[PDB]
Parts: structure tokens; sequence; C-alpha cells
């Protein structure tokens, strides 16, 4: 009930004042049921009648499905100061510490059990109607944390935090985690002393006004907590029911991608690239979307993965942390975090391309990032990494990459598929290889263009192109010089675009053109690519810029 | 240690509300050790949830098995600028760059005497985080001028300038600048006696109660480092190209440039690897533009109304090159940096950034905003590992590659 806990001071936002929303009259049956609760809440001290002096008011309504009381504090919430944000995030089960036994305690009337600042009680004034009748309403105020007030979750949690500080000192062999109105007590005691401690705590709480359930009413494993089944030696997501439907709306594909994502923390192999591409349009939620062929497949493969059930294990500090990454092919990667070789802590995916052109070395790097951030959040350390890449593949790439990166301590693993640099441009030009001077141009308005070349061997060509762009041709030009060339070739281009794209050495791209340039680049055994300023008559581009 | 200077935010600016980065259990532990002590010595106090404000908080290892706390008051600083720039602004001696030697002294333990405005403390709130969100962070606010806030030295400036008055009297050839928690002391002494004049000061300071740390920059070397056209024995078409290109790019910085004679000296569709030779009319533009690269640019003046912008570019071989500017192609300062199986790319970047930032303070008394060539999240993870400075520049992350590279080497 109301407690001897100290109150937190509360202010209204600066240069505001208290709400004054008048109340719609309700059924004379409802108005009955409101007073039955009011007085039994008054007896218990939670609220106190007041004289009309108080000018403030907040709407009250009533409902049931034992009637219940709801208040529309929305108007009050808008004018009350802001507080320290509550825990936005929830603890991931994979990082919960393994403990001998685990007790779950829910507190009851949590908010009503905590006192509210006195000088801020006036603003909570409500009134109960008198079935019209021009009969004066009942003016009441709260003396405790009201339900659905902006301040309640934070002040309650302060209060709970402080109320626990004594006990926690006198019993540091036990661990209490806090979440909203619950308490999760874990110990490495013997089942008889833990039950003792719990029942001890429950009494500490009750002396501060916080009610808690019996040994007879304590929730018992497994625990349905925040979309998870928490077993005493294993955790998993709750049951997942992907629907079969004939037509698919946007709202549906979102809820699907969600669920699939949810599943990814413990169910390996889950892919969502092709499914999420469908949503790219990010248009209306009720718009129907055709399923692509690849999407239908991905949902199929996903369905198989969830066909059986799989479980995650809890954390052991005295055991090392390990991370393994496996490629999947469509710019899709997956990882497992484990201390022991068959008992995974959790799993997930990295698939973001971060651009329209990537290479696997880069992507794998980005994947390790993702894992490091999460590792640090979850277990407060970073994991030893087991990666399908050769120490020589990586050093070569990063030494030659324009950005800077940090490769954490990592050991090779042979499990194919393996990560590789499929091609490498030459650093210096090639003596005795034909030099092509590619250029390509397109008229924006006509939406037509042409790529061609010219060589030191006097060879010239121009292919014609319909429905393209300057950029699209700048690459086709290169695509050509690769086609019409031996296994060693010098290409010379005036477009920094096309150069940029290729110097990055992508091995995979959204653009088919680039995927084909990638193909050709793989065959060639020496390619050198070189830039020169366009419209600068460098000698040779002049000639090729002329045939355009 | 009695009168609290009043502090006002610029009107219609609420305090900072910045998310706390998650930290390694190692680093948390240090912050708990450190704060438990700070709280006993009364420098900070626990706070309730009627405080919504927050400022991030890191743990670094100073120079040193001793963990130190670093607080990121970039936000608060922006929202108090009225107070630490105008009201009690510390003016910048535009000559410290002239001196042949400059030493940097951490004086920030000065501030922990001075109490902080009673009404302003709510805005210093920080959070020690927990792991896996087991429990909500530990919440403190400062009771005393906190290191890292720009108000802190601005307030102390009186007590500092008094304490400094004897020493400035004795040797008035020395310059002394205060940027936050650092004294920059420059002198034209030979090194041997500069380092003793720094001992003097140290012990002058120390006996008026200012402890100091128990790093010499010679700005007599700083200069816009000019573009270098590698002349070699041989030449090719390719190299004529690389050469032409460099020079064409430079035309944006030194319009006074030309290469037609260069651009005609290969007018034939020729193989790249043709050892072409030197011509008279062409060669006239190599040397003629080769010395223009020795001449400085025209009309490049530091606007103090504008932010400084630093760009760094990885150049390989543990090499990094940087340019500071405010309007494109108008480069105020430019430099290069290098490490000495001990170093990694990040460590290097982190060092470079630190170095460019000090240069910046010496010269202009303001830090630059960095265009860092790294991935946001990688930086946001490992930058505290080699961070030694008491302050923190603004930064952003260029995800667009350079291509120029050598062009700025
Ligand atoms: C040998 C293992 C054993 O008996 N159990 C075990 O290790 N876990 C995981 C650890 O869980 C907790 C650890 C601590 Cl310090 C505190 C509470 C814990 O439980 C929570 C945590 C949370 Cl955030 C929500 C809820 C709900 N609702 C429960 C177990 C979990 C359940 C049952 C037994 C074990
Ligand atoms: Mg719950
Ligand atoms: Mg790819």
């Amino acid at each position: 009930p109301i407690s001897p806990i100290e109150t937190v001071p509360v202010k209204l936002k600066p240069g505001m004042d208290g709400p004054k929303v008048k109340q719609w009259p309700l059924t004379e049956e409802k108005i009955k049921a409101l007073v039955e609760i009011c007085t039994e809440m008054e007896k218990e001290g939670k609220i106190s009648k007041i004289g009309p002096e108080n000018p403030y008011n907040t709407p009250v309504f009533a409902i049931k499905k034992k009637w219940r009381k709801l208040v529309d504090f929305r108007e009050l919430n808008k004018r009350t100061q802001d507080f320290w944000e509550v825990q936005l995030g929830i603890p991931h089960p994979a990082g919960l510490k393994k403990k001998k036994s685990v007790t779950v305690l829910d507190v009851g009337d949590a908010y009503f059990s905590v006192p509210l600042d006195e000088d801020f009680r006036k603003y909570t004034a409500f009134t109960i109607p008198s079935i019209n009748n021009e009969t004066p309403g009942i003016r009441y105020q709260y003396n405790v944390l009201p339900q659905g007030w902006k301040g309640s979750p934070a002040i309650f949690q302060s209060s709970m935090t402080k109320i626990l500080e004594p006990f926690a000192a006198q019993n540091p062999d036990i661990v209490i985690y806090q979440y909203m109105d619950d308490l999760y007590v874990g110990s490495d005691l013997e089942i008889g002393q833990h039950r003792t401690k719990i029942e001890e705590l429950r009494q500490h709480l009750l002396r501060w006004g916080l009610t808690t359930p019996d040994k007879k009413h304590q929730k018992e494993p497994p625990f349905l907590w925040m979309g998870y089944e928490l077993h005493p030696d294993k955790w998993t997501v709750q049951p997942i029911v992907l629907p079969e439907k004939d037509s698919w709306t946007v709202n549906d594909i979102q809820k699907l991608v969600g669920k699939l994502n949810w599943a990814s923390q413990i169910y390996p192999g889950i892919k969502v690239r092709q499914l999420s591409k469908l949503l790219r349009g990010t248009k209306a939620l009720t718009e129907v979307i055709p399923l692509t062929e690849e999407a239908e497949l991905e949902l199929a493969e996903n369905r198989e993965i969830l066909k059986e059930p799989v479980h995650g294990v809890y954390y052991d500090p005295s055991k090392d942390l390990i991370a393994e990454i496996q490629k999947q092919g469509q710019g899709q990667w997956t990882y497992q975090i484990y201390q022991e070789p068959f008992k995974n802590l959790k799993t997930g995916k990295y698939a973001r391309m971060r651009g329209a052109h990537t290479n696997d070395v880069k992507q794998l790097t980005e994947a390790v990032q993702k894992i490091t951030t999460e590792s640090i959040v979850i277990w407060g350390k970073t994991p030893k990494f087991k990666l399908p890449i050769q120490k020589e593949t990586w050093e070569t790439w990063w030494t030659e990459y324009w950005q800077a990166t940090w490769i954490p301590e990592w050991e090779f693993v042979n499990t194919p598929p393996l990560v590789k640099l499929w091609y490498q441009l030459e650093k210096e030009p090639i003596v005795g290889a034909e030099t092509f001077y590619v250029d390509g141009a397109a008229n924006r308005e006509t939406k037509l263009g042409k790529a061609g070349y010219v060589t030191n061997k006097g060879r010239q060509k121009v292919v014609p192109l319909t429905n393209t762009t300057n950029q699209k041709t700048e690459l086709q030009a290169i695509y050509l010089a690769l086609q019409d060339s031996g296994l060693e070739v010098n290409i010379v281009t005036d477009s920094q675009y096309a150069l940029g794209i290729i110097q990055a050495q992508p091995d995979k791209s959204e653009s088919e053109l680039v995927n084909q340039i990638i193909e050709q680049l793989i065959k060639k055994e020496k390619v050198y690519l070189a830039w020169v300023p366009a419209h600068k008559g460098i000698g040779g581009n002049e000639q090729v810029d002329k045939l355009v | 240690p009695i009168e609290t200077v009043p502090v006002k935010l610029k009107p219609g600016m609420d305090g900072p509300k910045v998310k706390q980065w998650p930290l390694t259990e190692e680093k948390i532990k240090a912050l708990v050790e450190i704060c438990t002590e700070m709280e006993k010595e009364g420098k900070i106090s626990k706070i309730g949830p009627e405080n919504p404000y927050n400022t991030p908080v890191f743990a670094i290892k100073k120079k040193s098995t001793k963990w130190r706390k670093l607080v990121d008051f970039r936000e608060l600083n922006k929202r108090t600028q009225d107070f630490w720039e105008v009201q009690l602004g510390i003016p910048h001696p535009a000559g410290l760059k002239k001196k042949k030697s400059v030493t940097v002294l951490d004086v920030g333990d000065a501030y922990f005497s001075v109490p902080l405005d009673e009404d302003f403390r709510k805005y210093t709130a920080f959070t020690i985080p927990s792991i896996n969100n087991e429990t909500p962070g530990i919440r403190y606010q400062y009771n005393v001028l906190p290191q890292g806030w720009k108000g802190s030295p601005a307030i102390f400036q009186s007590s500092m300038t008094k304490i400094l008055e004897p020493f400035k009297k004795q040797n008035p050839d020395i310059v002394i600048y205060q940027y936050m928690d650092d004294l920059y002391v420059g002198s034209d002494l030979e090194i041997g006696q500069h380092r003793t004049k720094i001992e003097e000061l140290r012990q002058h300071l120390l006996r008026w109660g200012l402890t100091t740390p128990d790093y010499e920059l010679h700005p007599d070397k700083w200069t816009v480092q000019p573009i270098v056209l590698p002349e070699k024995d041989s030449w090719t078409v390719n190299d004529i190209q690389k050469l032409v290109g460099k020079l064409n790019w430079a035309s944006q910085i030194y319009p006074g440039i030309k290469v037609r004679q260069l651009s005609k000296l290969l007018r034939g569709t020729k193989a790249l690897t043709e050892v072409i030779p030197l011509t008279e009319e062409a060669e006239l533009e190599l040397a003629e533009n080769r010395e223009i690269l020795k001449e400085p640019v025209h009309g490049v003046y530091y606007d103090p109304s504008k932010d400084l912008i630093a760009e760094i570019q990885k150049q390989g071989q543990g090499q990094w090159t940087y340019q500071i500017y405010q309007e494109p192609f108008k480069n105020l300062k430019t430099g290069k940096y290098a490490r000495m199986a001990h170093t990694n790319d990040v460590k290097q970047l982190t060092e470079a950034v630190q170095k460019i930032t000090t240069e910046s303070i010496v010269i202009w008394g303001k830090t630059p905003k960095f265009k860092l060539p790294i991935q946001k999240e990688t930086w946001e993870t490992w930058w505290t590992e080699y961070w030694q400075a008491t302050w923190i520049p603004e930064w952003e992350f260029v995800n667009t590659p350079p291509l120029v590279k050598l062009w700025y080497q």
C-alpha cells in the first residue's frame, strides 16, 4: 500500500500549468461502479477527496470485461517535466548468467504502492459525475503514483532500486535483476536456503508496502518472458507461426520479416534478403505485392529451418566466447556464438550490402563489426573469432583498402565456402598488351548511347546502345574492351565513375552489367586500368571521344 | 571555493540527452572504482529520475596502469557556448605558433576545488551503464567544475591568471595559453633550458596548490606542405598521363597552370608503356609549373566565423596525409603523419587525429571537424583505446573513397 518511501520531486514543464479537461457524463451504472472503487481506494489512502479550491481536472472513464478504472492523463503527461528514460532495451537471455535456481517475483499494485510528491498531487485531480442531475461531482486527487502517468514507471523503479539496496548488501551471494513491475532473483545457493532467502526478501519488501506472491503462487519454469521460453538449462524463442496465404500485402510481409528476424537469434541459416526487397517500395501497408520466385524459395528454406525446434544455452563467465561466420551467397552471412562446440549461446545474420557494390572481404569485415557491438552489449566483452578467411587474403585487402579497419584476434577455419579475392588489377601497366582507349556517351533526352574503343594496334569499334545513360555506357565501354581482348589488357578511361566502381574490386553487384564486367575480369590474368582527364586531348581519348 | 558563478544556457536550449555507449565490463569496473571515490571526496553525487539529462562517459588509460575517466561534454559545450566563449571567453594568443618549442601541461585537477553553480549541476548528469541491461545505470551529477566542460576553465580563468602573474612577471618572453585542461607553454629557449623553465612553472604552479602530471611540439616546422611532381630518369605515356592528371586537378587550387604542351607531347593513340622522351615546348611547362608548386597560394585567410574542416587519407605504409580548411581548395594547413608489429590502422588514425587537433589548438584556438576515413561503427568502438587527450573533436565518416590518394601525397 502507500509506503514510507521518500518521494521524488516533480515539476510541470516550464511556464505551463495543470490540466483542466472536463468529463463526459457516463452511465448511472458506471458512475456507481466508479464510487465503489474510489472509496475502497480512499480507505487504502491511495487518493483523498478535496475541496473545489483545486481548479485542475483530468477525464475519468470506466470499463470491464469486476469493473476497472481508467484515467486520461494524456493531457497531464504533456505538461509534466521529462524524466530519466526507463530501460528501453531488455536483457538478452543468451547473456544471462547461469545460476543454480531462479525465482520470479511479480509485485502487485506496484505503482499504487509508492507515494507521489505532495505539491504535485493537485494536478492529478479528477471528478466523478453525479448522473448529471446538476449534482456536484466527487473531487478526488491521487496520493500515489497514478497509473499511466508519465512519471510513474521511472519513479517506481527508483523506489524499487532504493528499497532493495539494504537487502542486497546483507545478502550479496544472490543476484536480483529488475524489469518493470517484476523481480528476477537468481542464486547459487542450495534449493532450501534460496527458498529461505526469497521468502526473507518477500518480507523485506512487504515491510516497505510491496506485495509479492507465495511459494504457492510463484511462477514456475518454463517462463514465458518477452517472447521467449526460459527453461532452467535452455532458452528459445516462443512458437513461430508463419502463415500460408495466396495474396500478400505489405502489412503481411512486414509482420513476416519481423517474425523471421525474431527467429534468427537462435535458428541458424535464416535468410530475409529477397523477402525484404519486396518491401523496398515502402508504399502503402494494404497494397498487395506479388511474390518473386526467389522470395517464394527463401520462405520455403526458412520454413524447413523452423520445421524442427532448436534451443540456446546460457552464459558461463569462466568459459571463453567464440564467434564463427559462414557465407551464404547473396550478400548473406550468418554467425553462431558458443563457448562449447554443440551448445550455441545465440545466432544471427548479417546481410546489409551497404551500397550497390561490395566484395565479400569487406562484407565479412562489416559482419565482424556487427558481432563485436552485440557481444559488447550482451556479455561486456568481445569474442574470439573463427573466420573462413586466410590471413593472407585479409592482410592483402586491408593493406590496399582506402578506409581503415581493425581485425580482432582471429583464427582460420577451412569449412568451405571460403572468402577470396577473385581478381586483382595490376598496380603497374602491361608492356606488350594492347592498349584500349574506351569512351562512351549517351544523350540524356534521347535516352540513347554508344560505347567504343580504339587501340595502339589501330583496332576500333563502336557498339550502339538504346535506353541507357552516360554512366551505363561508361561501363559498357569497359565491358567491350574486356570482350575484345586477350588475357592481358590495358584499358584507359576518362570516367572516374567507372574507375571508382572497378578499383573497389567488387565481386558482387546489383547491376548485371557490373556482374558481367566482374565475369570478364575474372578470366583475364592481367588487367590494368588507368584514368585520364576527359575533354583534355590527352592523346587517344581525343580520338575515341570523337567517334563517341 | 565558496562563490558559485551563475551559468545560463543560451535561451530556448534544454540540457543534453545523449545516449551512453555500451562499455566492456573491464571499463565499467574502472568507472565504478573511480566514481565511488569521486563521490566520497564529494565531487559528484547520486541523482534521482527527476533528472532527464545525460552526457556520455568513457574510460581511457591516460599515458599508465591507472584508468582515468573521460567525459564527452561536446553536447553540453554547444549548449553553453554563450557562457564559455562570450561571457568569460579566454582569448587566443596568435603567436604561440611562432615559438620554437611548446609544452603541454594538464592542469584540470585545478577545477575540482571550485564548487559548481547549484542550479547548473543537473546538466552534468552521466550514467555508468550495466551489461545486458541487467539493471539501470548508476546516475551521478557533478558538484564541482568538471574536467572537459568549457565553462570549467572559463570560470577558473581568474584564479589561473592570478597564479600565473608571478611567473609571467619573472620571464615575460614566455607565452601561456589555456585550452580547457591544458596549458600550452611556448618559448624560444634552447631545449635544455625550455625544459627547466617548464620545471620552474610546474613547481610554481605546484606550490600554489595546482598539481600537474609528473610532449614538446616545435611549430617552427609547421607549413603548408606543397605538391610534389616526381621527376624520374625514364618517362612513359602512362607517366605523362599520371603527370597530366595531377596538374589538371591542381588547376582548381593554382589556376596559374597550363599543360597544352604536355597534352600535345602525346597526341597519338600509343601503347601506355612507350618510353617517350622530353620535348622543349613541353618541358617548358614542367619546370614553369614545378616552381608554382613552391609558391604559396593567394588569398587564404582563416575566417574565425567558420568551422575548421580536417580531412585525412590513408596512404599506405603506415602513412597518413591531412588537410585543414574551411572553403574547398583554400587549404589553411596541410601535413603528413607516420608511426615509428606495434601499430594498427585505428591506433594510427587515432594518433593522427590527436596530432592534427593539437596543431589546430596551437594555431587557431579551436578544434577542427574531422572527415574520418573509417566506418562509423568501427570508430565508435575502438577510438577510446588509444585516446589520450582530455578533449574530443567533432567528427563524421567519409564513406566515399578518395581516388586522389597520391595526388595529396
Ligand atoms: C543452471 C541454471 C538455472 O537454474 N537457470 C539459469 O541459469 N537460468 C538463466 C539465468 O537466469 C537468470 C539469472 C539471474 Cl542472475 C537472474 C535471473 C535469471 O532468470 C531470469 C532472467 C530474466 Cl531477465 C527474466 C526471467 C523471467 N521471467 C528470469 C534460468 C532461467 C530460468 C530458470 C532456471 C534458470
Ligand atoms: Mg514482463
Ligand atoms: Mg557480395
